[PDB]
């Protein structure tokens, strides 16, 4: 049911492996559909949908306006730091936009972090960002001064944001809307019994532990689910029982792709 | 499809 | 707040089957800054052909990121994922449990 298309940009003052000086990454439904660097300077497929459905345009335009973004974004580094008064260093900028569609209803949201905090979100609602600090009021006051900037990232995220997310879930549908199955293991340790569920999509998924029928909420550790490689996802349940109960107990697993929850014995 | 300004 | 420690979770794509090919994962999440080194081992040494995909972040503006690996686990052998990360003190180990 759910899609979300999102953008993550994150620009650094000290880059280090793995960190390029700046990166934005797209994700639909959560999961990376096209990434740009400063590095390699062209914006990427990153799964096959989107090569086969969009034109070389596409890729020319997202790619100019990415390079127009870096410097950009280097910039509000810049700006942050003397807005701090901070000295050359190691700082973060990052950046995070959006749309959701769901039911019958839009969500969107812009909002941008220095460091790792917050400094300045859009209230779409009533056209006014939202300041963390003095530092971020500045910025609030540009943006709103300039009279255009909340009702263009409003169209954008109502409009344009919404429409591409339906083409992208179109383009990707048969990868997005899939249903795979876990493939669930049950295992045990001196006695801590674990059922771990492998490979399902898509990622909502609930594993509860049973004592002969009896769900035992409150003695259930769990993981955060977590991907693959291949875009399936993975996730556990612990439970911490004493030695030779062991009959009692067994592994539910709801989810999408299973019309009846799956029950697993060690 | 990927507004961006200076802060 | 100046940092983030990151949260790590290792598995394997499949149910482990000593002698049977499968792929490692470490998924690193929760942290902050981005500077981060996140290494594969086999018996301590680093694994081959390891590939790290882009990472996210959170409302929290913290960094998730995937690692992983091609690898044909054996019983005896011991796979980790270490991260090296500014809120650690010291690289930290994170040992697979084969659950064979």
């Amino acid at each position: 049911e759910p899609h979300s298309l999102r953008y993550f940009y994150t620009a650094v003052s000290d880059p280090s492996p793995g960190v390029p000086q700046f990166v934005t990454v797209g994700s639909v439904d959560g999961e990376v559909f096209v990434r740009y660097d400063s590095e390699t300077r062209k914006m990427e497929p990153r799964v096959d949908w989107i090569v086969a459905n969009v034109d070389q345009q596409y890729w020319d335009r997202e790619t100019e306006t990415s390079r127009g973004n870096e410097q950009i974004f280097r910039v509000n580094l810049d700006t942050a730091r003397e807005r701090y008064n901070q000295s050359r260093g190691s700082h973060t900028w990052q950046c995070m936009h959006g749309c959701d569609l769901e039911d019958g209803s839009i969500r969107g949201f812009q909002q941008c972090g220095y460091d790792g905090k917050d400094f300045i979100a859009l209230d779409k609602d009533t056209l006014t960002y939202t300041a963390a600090d003095a530092a971020a009021q500045i910025t609030k006051r540009k943006w709103e001064q300039e009279g255009t900037v909340a009702e263009q990232w409003k169209n954008y995220l109502e409009n344009t944001c919404i429409e591409w997310l339906r083409k992208y879930v179109s383009y990707g549908k048969d990868v997005l809307e899939r249903r795979e199955r876990p493939k669930v293991r049950v295992s045990g340790m001196e006695l801590t019994l674990s059922c771990r569920a492998h490979g399902f999509y898509p990622p909502p998924i609930s594993i509860s532990w049973l004592k002969d029928g009896v769900v035992q909420e409150q003695e259930t550790k769990r993981g955060s689910t977590v991907p693959n490689s291949d875009g399936t996802y993975h996730a556990w349940a612990t439970i911490d029982v004493l030695p030779g109960n062991r009959d009692k107990y067994q592994c539910r697993v709801e989810h999408a792709s299973l019309p009846q929850p799956g029950l697993f014995s060690w | 499809m990927v507004l961006i300004r200076m802060i | 707040q100046a940092k983030a420690a990151p949260k790590v979770q290792v598995y394997s794509r499949h149910p482990a089957t000593a002698g049977t090919e499968n792929i490692l994962n470490c998924y690193v999440e929760g942290f902050h800054p981005p500077k981060i080194d996140i290494a594969l081992l086999k018996n301590g040494e680093p694994m081959k052909d390891v590939k790290y995909n882009d990472m996210s972040f959170g409302d929290d503006w913290t960094f998730q990121r995937l690692v992983y690996a091609p690898f044909t686990p054996t019983k005896s052998d011991v796979y980790t994922c270490r991260v090296d990360h500014e809120a650690f003190t010291e690289p930290q180990s994170f040992r697979w449990e084969p659950d064979f």
